[PDB]
């Protein structure tokens, strides 16, 4: 349903204060583990030996609910960026008991707040405690949409709110987490406590928290309107926000005393479940994406590996996918012999990679459906999946199907093709070597012959996301180089992120190629304007394909062949993030590279700022040919 | 003997000692540390007993801790609560109970200062909500909800005569004047530098454009509203300013709290008279007699109440 839970800053009894907020539906609870207004003193005397308890007996909960229902919460006096240093050397001391007394109970998240621009000393006294023992534990940086300073009421007469628009001024709160979590090295450990005001920022400024870590969302009680039965709701704009933050699954948290005194606790809690309830349902895209949301995968290299049965079976179930390859041959067969030739010109029809045979019945159902004549050839490398494609031979198939077990470059074909089918393909089109694999096969192709997909193109936009970049910077192993993760792409369903500049086309390559010299080789240059402070993470790659004529298939958004759940766009990453202004353009500069041997990518950022070129000689990330 | 519904022990952080024109010593509680975490309201009819329990007139528990206290004539107890409400507290007609008129929870966080008008009929509230508001105590509503701050509000000071007349002070280092009768009611006020946090303050009982403010790097500092450049200024504390309370004397004197754990008493000039290390643990406030003018009656989270001898 909804994760949610309850913000206090004033808990008298532990145990009755949290059977209440449970009574109200409360999945767990935020609150002081030092009384709020207790401010110990660690260095001058008399306040020094200031006698015992410092707080409440860890015996007042089971271990189980201090794991599983308490945040803990950072004491509000401790500041270890104040000016004095007095302050400064107390709120150190205090901060570290006050974590240290927050990972001794158990809990499952801390929340600190980012309510100011300096937070360097907050930053490195975190810094120390996560790098002291190795623990699970949760940091919630409790983060502002609007700095409060540009929120308060305009009465101060010498002192007026300025009405003049700072579009990077209004983006400050995200300077102060971005500076606070870049301090503390990307800690996987810290996350961010949105805290969403009475009225919402500017659209770019909602913007700026793309892709950023968002653990929960903080929603005070003074925010919710009143509606004509007395309930609490929300404006139109803030439920577009919950239906954003819904998306990201944040637990969302309750703050502020009640307003709505005709009503209960749960009032608030209410119209969340019931926003919830009434979101635009997951489509089939997003019901089968549904666990593999940023979840980094190896791109499949079907060529260099045979693959699994399972993994054939998943890229079956898109029946999208074959009534296109089904029109494609339809078309073709009618486009290539007429209503008078309909049972004296038999077409040679080769499937170049048959797998277990889906495409291969696509081809039968379109043969039947022109109601014209067709020999089949079923050529595959895999002999896992041959063994498929025999049975399929012998109990269905018969005489008509053809079982080739080879590889289609070093097949010798006994008579030349009138139409060539295959599914090569991967999220960045030629990235399992479709050009490699159907120019060794073009020789056996007839002087007029048709190739299904006859052209392909890659598309390339750059992203920011900061978790995707922590969840690459997390693949480092042992007896490989230390970055050498960064120098490869993933296919990843891209979820928390932004997409900062439209899709433009990177490579394309056409069959047959007509050309005298083949080189398959590329390079390209694509100039990405960026309307955005952002920062740069990496870049989404997708694929567009003509199977023949108007009949494509695509994954990249703008064109995106509907219900192909299959494909998930791929993902080049970069070694270190780069800073982008409102104004400025990405350039990036791709090339595909091989050898008699291999395959792959280097890319490079020339602009705003260089970047290394990353897979140089495909080092960290190689296709096998 | 023990009054009615009063319990038989009192809550170890002793966090307001204010004296009625009488000469009953009202007296403000919270539990900071332990099991349980709530506050107590007591009266001292006899102040030379307390903090003793089973000895006093008057006295009650309330829901949650007492951050601030204030006196509402003579029957009258207003309470800033951690609970994000503002309570007035009822004395008995036989000054026997202490029972509860109203308690609004307005405040979307702890309530920290509160300040009674001049009237005796509104009252000003200031919270880590960083709202400020102007409370009607006969209805029992806010009239006028402020948010002039940026941080946390720390002090709420009332003006001696005017109602429409307070100041406020915020880890914000704002020191804003108050006039509800400007259409922009409030005015940042302070010294040439930025300086270090306001963290106390308190008017001049007999000169009205004039007032005093607390730093939390110990610094008294001596402000006329007009002049808007502090003229004097003394270094009186190695440790955060908690309070600031003038004597009931026609020249007063300013007794002088702090986290250092001592009390400072200081004249016109802000120059030191007076000082007691009385306390082993933070001074958290001061009230002088109103029948003896040169007694001054302090209270600590040691639950010491020391009672001085100002010269
Ligand atoms: N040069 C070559 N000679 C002969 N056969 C070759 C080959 N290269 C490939 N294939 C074989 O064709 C398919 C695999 O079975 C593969 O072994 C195909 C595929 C992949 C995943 C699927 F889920 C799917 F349904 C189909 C893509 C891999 N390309």
């Amino acid at each position: 349903r909804v994760s949610s839970g309850r913000d206090l800053n004033c808990v008298p009894e532990i145990a009755d204060t949290l059977g209440a907020v449970a009574k109200q539906g409360f999945d767990f609870l935020c609150m002081p583990v030092f009384h709020p207004r207790f401010k110990r003193e660690f260095i001058q005397e008399p306040a020094k030996n200031r006698p015992g308890p410092q707080t409440r007996s860890d015996l007042l909960l089971s271990g189980r609910d201090w794991n599983t229902l308490i945040v803990g919460k950072l004491s509000p006096w401790i500041r270890p960026d104040s000016k004095v240093e007095k302050i400064r050397r107390n709120s150190e001391a205090a901060m570290l008991q006050e974590l240290n007394f927050g990972a001794y109970l158990g809990l499952p998240a801390f929340l600190l707040p980012l309510n100011q621009e300096d937070n360097t000393n907050l930053a490195r006294v975190l810094t120390n405690h996560i790098h002291t023992g190795h623990h699970s534990s949760m940091f919630w940086m409790r983060v502002p949409l609007v700095a409060p300073e540009d929120l308060r009421d305009d009465i101060i007469e010498n002192a007026p709110t300025t009405h003049t628009e700072e579009y990077s001024g209004e983006e400050k709160t995200w300077m102060w987490w971005h500076n606070f979590r870049t301090l503390c090295d990307y800690s996987k450990r810290i996350a961010v406590a949105l805290e969403i005001g009475a009225d919402l920022p500017s659209n770019h400024v909602i913007d700026r928290w793309l892709g950023e870590p968002i653990k929960a969302a903080i929603l005070p009680t003074s925010i919710f309107l009143t509606n004509k039965k007395g309930f609490p709701v929300l404006s139109k704009m803030h439920q577009r926000l919950i239906f954003r933050l819904l998306k990201l699954e944040v637990q969302f948290i309750i703050t502020g005393t009640n307003h709505h005194s005709e009503k209960e606790f749960c009032s608030y809690l209410q119209y969340l479940e019931y926003l919830s309830q009434n979101r635009p349902p997951p489509n089939a895209y997003e019901l089968f994406a549904k666990g593999y949301e940023d979840y980094l995968q190896s791109p499949l290299q079907p060529l260099m590996d045979n693959l699994e049965s399972q993994t054939y079976e998943v890229f079956e179930k898109d029946p999208i996918k074959y009534s296109q390859y089904q029109q494609a041959i339809y078309k073709c067969l009618l486009d290539r012999v007429p209503e008078e030739e309909k049972d004296t010109n038999v077409q040679v029809l080769m499937v170049l990679g048959a797998g277990r045979g889906p495409l291969v019945n696509a081809s039968l159902r379109a043969a039947k459906q022109a109601d014209r004549r067709i020999k089949l050839y079923a050529v595959e490398k895999n002999p896992n999946a041959v063994v498929t494609l025999e049975n399929w031979q012998f109990e269905e198939w018969g005489s008509q199907v053809t079982v080739v077990s080879s590889d289609m470059r070093e097949w010798v074909a006994p008579e030349k093709a009138d139409i060539i089918v295959s599914e090569l393909l991967g999220s960045f089109a030629d990235n399992e070597l479709s050009p490699e694999c159907l120019d060794g096969a073009q020789h056996f192709l007839k002087d007029d012959g048709v190739s299904i997909p006859g052209e392909y193109t890659s598309f390339l936009a750059p992203i920011s996301s900061s978790k995707l970049y922590n969840e690459v910077r997390a693949c480092r192993e042992k007896d490989r180089d230390p970055e050498a993760q960064f120098e490869m792409p993933y296919v990843v369903r891209l979820h928390n992120f932004h997409q900062l500049s439209a899709p433009q086309p990177c490579f394309t390559f056409s069959h047959p190629n007509r050309d005298p010299m083949i080189d398959n080789n590329r390079y390209c240059t694509l100039e990405f304007p960026v309307e955005v402070n952002t920062v740069l993470h990496g870049f989404a790659g997708y694929f567009e394909t003509v199977l023949y004529q108007d009949i494509t298939l695509s994954i990249r958004p703008e064109t995106h062949s509907p219900g192909m759940f299959s494909w998930f766009p791929i993902l080049f990453p970069i070694k270190q993030p780069i800073t982008v202004r409102e104004g400025q353009t990405i350039c990036v500069r791709f090339w595909r590279c091989s050898n008699s041997k291999k395959v792959w990518y280097e890319w490079a950022v020339t602009a705003p700022v260089c970047s290394a070129i990353h897979n140089p000689t495909g080092r960290s990330y190689t296709i096998g040919l | 003997n023990l009054p009615p519904n009063a319990p038989a022990c009192m809550e170890r952080q002793l966090e307001a000692a204010r004296y009625r024109s009488d000469g009953a010593l009202l007296l403000g509680a919270s539990s900071l540390s332990g099991r349980c975490w709530a506050g107590s309201l007591w009266l001292f009819k006899d102040p030379c007993a307390a903090p003793n329990e089973g000895f006093c007139s008057a006295g009650v528990q309330t829901e949650a801790g007492v951050a601030d206290l204030t006196w509402v004539g003579e029957r009258g107890i207003l309470v800033a609560s951690d609970s994000g409400a503002v309570e007035l507290w009822e004395l008995d007609e036989n000054e026997t109970l202490i029972v509860s008129k109203f308690c609004k929870y307005e405040h979307d966080d702890i309530v920290s200062t509160v300040s009674v008008l001049s009237s005796g009929t509104q009252a000003v509230s200031g919270s880590k909500d960083i709202c400020i508001k102007v409370w009607d105590l006969a209805q029992q509503v806010v009239l006028s909800s402020y948010r002039a701050h940026a941080a946390q509000v720390t002090c709420v000071a009332a003006s001696p005569h005017k109602d429409s007349v307070f100041l406020s002070c915020s880890e914000d280092n704002r020191i804003l004047l108050w006039d509800t009768r400007c259409p922009k009611p409030a005015s940042q006020i302070g010294c040439s530098a930025p300086g270090y946090l306001p963290t106390s303050l308190a008017w001049h009982p007999q000169q009205s454009e004039v007032f005093v403010f607390g730093d939390e790097n110990g610094t008294v500092s001596l402000v006329d509203t007009k002049s808007t450049s502090c003229v004097l200024s003394s270094a009186v504390h190695s440790q955060c300013v908690t309070g600031l309370v003038f004597s009931p004397h026609s020249v007063p004197f300013l007794a002088s709290l702090s986290e250092d754990c001592s009390l400072a008493v200081l004249d016109s000039s802000l120059s030191e008279l007076f000082r007691s290390q009385a306390h082993r643990d933070f001074v958290r406030d001061a009230t002088w007699s109103p029948l003896n003018h040169s007694l001054l009656t302090t209270v600590g989270w040691d639950h010491q109440v020391v009672h001085h001898v100002v010269p």
